RNA sequence: GGGCUCAAACCACACACCGAAGCUGCGGGUGUCACGUAAGUGACGCGGUAGAGGAGCGUUCUGUAAGCCUGUGAAGGUGAGUUGAGAAGCUUGCUGGAGGUAUCAGAAGUGCGAAUGCUGACAUGAGUAACGACAAUGGGUGUGAAAAACACCCACGCCGAAAGACCAAGGGUUCCUGCGCAACGUUAAUCGACGCAGGGUUAGUCGGUUCCUAAGGCGAGGCUGAAAAGCGUAGUCGAUG
RNA sequence: ACCCACUCCCGUUGAAAAGGUAGGGGAUGACUUGUGGAUCGGAGUGAAAGGCUAAUCAAGCUCGGAGAUAGCUGGUUCUCC
RNA sequence: GGGGAGUGAAAUAGAACCUGAAACCGUAUGCGUACAAGCAGUGGGAGCCUACUUGUUAGGUGACUGCGUACCUUUUGUAUA
RNA sequence: GUCAAGUGAAGAAGCGCAUACGGUGGAUGCCUUGGCAGUCAGAGGCGAUGAAAGACGUGGUAGCCUGCGAAAAGCUUCGGG
């Protein structure tokens, strides 16, 4: 079976959180934990909470085991952005965006 | 730098408000003029 | 009395964009741009419909240059050899004899030495 | 200074071509079987097999 | 270039560089381990060694050396009465660096300083 | 261009061949004339901007229509197939969940890629520049999911005719306490001039009000002026005194 | 101190729609400054630069005449013959 | 913030909630792509992959190769730099 | 078997096209709470018996809107129900 855990706005950047993801696809969970547990990346700390979700809902909706499941699937969609003001130097008003993202992680035996 | 806006309510309130409309032809104009736009605020 | 556009332009569009396929960047996903190249496209694909017709008759008189100089002529001393004696075979059969059927190649090409001289 | 054309998305990414992760270098304590950065002091505490920060 | 050249600027000017590894000094000598930055912990091996050397003879002119090097009675009494019999007999190497993983505020390099015999 | 010299140069002659959307062949469409009171045959045509002429497609609404289709699935959306010379039409899978409209007419807010067009969304630059005075930090402890930034302690440094303490103006609850961290804070935040709730401002003497006037305002009557009004007397306000 | 603004450099998508650092001038006077008040759109005010009159000045701003006018520039949307 | 459970005709109707287009951003699969010069197509065309109809087939990709300097406007004339 | 010569797949950091599934976004369709224009009537004024327009209050519980006015989401009475 697969399960799936999804984190929607992620306050992140898609960008940014993808460099993460692309670390722990096709991983086995336990790896992939052990590499976002020693990750410099703000993304690794959203995405191993992500990830051991996705690995409770397999042990408790499904009844898994840890050591059989892999990440089967990740990706980062973008999610909604914010819209700020930053003033700049001669009364020219700059749009900034406040980036968010939807972590999806799948884990499956298979 | 000195900017334009130097606040003084009294002043304000004397080149602005509500009896200094009044006082005159055109300031009860400027009152029927904001009274039928519907202005939530009339004078400052 | 009031007429939205949305319906029948998107229409429009999505015809344009399909027969876009395939094709690299903006010029298969933007509209300004895909309606661009279908009309280049258009355009190549009428005036290839002439050049297809010149290039394999291209292919087809060097084939038989090819095939002729095995057998001793050239291919314009052949042709000229083929009216002599009225032979009618065209270029495109002249030329999938020449490859695929190379005794009849040449038994033309016998027929059109002996009308020459 | 600025583009004359906006960059395509394919010449986007082939910049991109040089921004994965590295992944650190693990190793596992013997006193306890702990997953830690090597030549780090492992987070429970230890480095090779002696308690150093002692929490 | 820096050819051959010793020392680290940690971005300070070199009165702060000093006023802090002194500090730092004091600090490690009161409690024994301290947890700072790698590149700090590297550099403060050259300032608190040679003054664990110094505090091995007990003099009243080494204890006004030490004073001037440190500006802290505290650290001085220390260093004479409990660090410099305690390493009487190790040849330099009072200190050791260990490297705990970044800080989370910055990810700056961490290392662990202890005094050898017990921190 | 490669290369070329009894030439792959030049002069003359000859016989071949290549070569266009030209011509011919084969199939199709269309225009105009003529014969046809017919289906159709015949001949000659059929590049095209400005521009003239002709013939149509499609969209919204009205009538036809209290009809017809439709929860056994409308419009819309998204694929596939198919039909026509074209605008386009038709059939169908999926999505959708209640509307649609044959035919022939009638009316138009009737067709968009451009207007440095308008509105919204989203790209590229680019995870780049920057993170706002170069007075400056170090450590320990706590709390906390998490601490470089919060609190405390020990040090260090900075201002000190201020970067300290006040009065006024201006602001208006930002003040204090409990709870809290989404957003706000150019990072994090347990912290905050941020969110929720409660609390907090006590006067005969401080400052106003009240009394008095300055400049100046308004100004009964009045004088002047097409009107609106202007000026001004008696007065009455007006502090910065 | 305070008022000012002569030089250089920086800054020029600035910390800043006119600043900063270092230097500079006046500093009992035709001085600087607070509060309140008066004068304004062919009008005011001007030790006079066409300066200033709310980051707007060889005639402010705002609304109206008003969809001024534009022999000029741009644009003008389905199909076929 | 999700995964189940449940409600509901329907939850990818879950409260930023009918439908849910495009730009734009991803993940998966197939083919192509690191000796190769340009409006990126078009004509020819190998191979590979998929599906049945099992090769005169459909779909996807497309090595290699001929030809080929966007569009609008304005102009005597525009790839026009 | 050795050597030589010839030929040569597969191995993609990334990228392209297609397809499938998503995300973002909020078009389209359908809908209506609201508008727009008429036709037929009514009323053509309100105000010193204080108007138009407001401020502040008024409720068990915070705010805002509506109503009302220290008699304050209201009091008396007459009808309808
Ligand atoms: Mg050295
Ligand atoms: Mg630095
Ligand atoms: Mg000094
Ligand atoms: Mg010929
Ligand atoms: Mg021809
Ligand atoms: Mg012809
Ligand atoms: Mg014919
Ligand atoms: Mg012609
Ligand atoms: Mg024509
Ligand atoms: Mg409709
Ligand atoms: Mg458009
Ligand atoms: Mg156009
Ligand atoms: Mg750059
Ligand atoms: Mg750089
Ligand atoms: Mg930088
Ligand atoms: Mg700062
Ligand atoms: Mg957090
Ligand atoms: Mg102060
Ligand atoms: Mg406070
Ligand atoms: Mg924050
Ligand atoms: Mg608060
Ligand atoms: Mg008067
Ligand atoms: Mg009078
Ligand atoms: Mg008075
Ligand atoms: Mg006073
Ligand atoms: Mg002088
Ligand atoms: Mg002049
Ligand atoms: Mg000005
Ligand atoms: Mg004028
Ligand atoms: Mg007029
Ligand atoms: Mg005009
Ligand atoms: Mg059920
Ligand atoms: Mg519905
Ligand atoms: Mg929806
Ligand atoms: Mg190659
Ligand atoms: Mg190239
Ligand atoms: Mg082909
Ligand atoms: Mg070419
Ligand atoms: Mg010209
Ligand atoms: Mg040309
Ligand atoms: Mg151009
Ligand atoms: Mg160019
Ligand atoms: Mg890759």
């Amino acid at each position: 079976m697969e399960v799936a855990a999804k984190l929607s706005g992620a306050r992140i950047s898609a960008q940014k959180a993808r460099l993460v993801a692309d670390q722990i696809r096709g991983k086995k969970v336990g790896e992939a934990l052990n590499l976002l547990a020693f990750s410099s990346k703000k993304a690794a700390e959203i995405m191993k909470k992500v990830l051991e979700s996705a690995v409770a809902n397999a042990e408790h909706n499904e009844g898994a085991d840890v050591d059989d499941l892999k990440v089967s699937t990740v990706f980062v969609n973008e999610g909604r952005s914010l819209k700020r003001i930053m003033p700049r130097a001669k009364g020219r008003a700059d749009r900034i965006v406040k980036r968010s993202c939807h972590i999806t992680v799948k884990v499956a035996d298979k | 730098m000195k900017r334009t806006f130097q606040p003084s309510t009294l002043k304000r309130a004397r080149v602005h408000g509500f009896r200094a409309r009044m006082a005159t032809k055109n300031g009860r104009q400027v009152l029927s003029r904001r009274r039928a736009k519907g202005r939530k605020r009339l004078t400052v | 009395a009031r007429v939205k556009r949305g319906v029948i332009a998107r229409r429009r569009h999505k015809k344009i964009l399909k027969l876009a396929k395939g094709y690299y960047g903006a010029r298969s996903r933007v509209f300004r741009v895909a309606k661009q190249a279908v009309i280049k496209a258009g355009q190549y694909a009428y005036r290839d419909r002439r050049q297809r017709k010149r290039q394999f008759r291209a292919l087809w008189i060097a084939r038989i240059n090819a095939g002729a100089r095995q057998n001793g002529l050239s291919y314009s001393r052949l042709i000229a050899g083929l009216k002599k004696a009225a032979i009618e075979i065209d270029r495109k059969v002249l030329a999938d004899l020449a490859v695929n059927e190379k005794a009849a190649f040449t038994a033309i090409v016998e027929k059109a030495k002996a009308s020459l001289a | 200074a600025v583009q004359q054309n906006k960059k395509s998305r394919s010449a986007r990414d082939m910049r991109r071509s040089h921004d994965a992760l590295e992944s650190n270098a693990l190793s596992v304590e013997k006193s306890t079987g702990e997953v830690h950065l090597r030549h780090h002091v492992s987070p429970d505490g230890f480095y090779r097999g002696r308690k150093v920060v002692d929490k | 270039m820096r050819h051959r050249k010793s020392g680290r600027h940690l971005s300070r000017t070199s009165a702060h560089r000093k006023a802090m590894f002194q500090n730092m000094a004091v600090s490690l000598f009161e409690h024994e381990l301290i947890k700072t930055t790698l590149p700090k912990a590297k550099e403060l091996r050259r300032v608190a060694e040679p003054l664990i050397t110094l505090a091995k003879e007990d003099s009243v002119a080494n204890r006004r050396l030490a004073f001037d090097r440190t500006r802290s009675k505290a650290a001085v009494g220390k260093l004479f009465n409990d660090l410099g019999k305690r390493y009487a007999n190790r040849p330099g190497g009072y200190l050791r660096i260990l490297k705990c993983g970044f800080r989370a505020g910055d990810n700056a390099p961490m290392a662990y300083v202890e005094l050898v015999d017990r921190p």
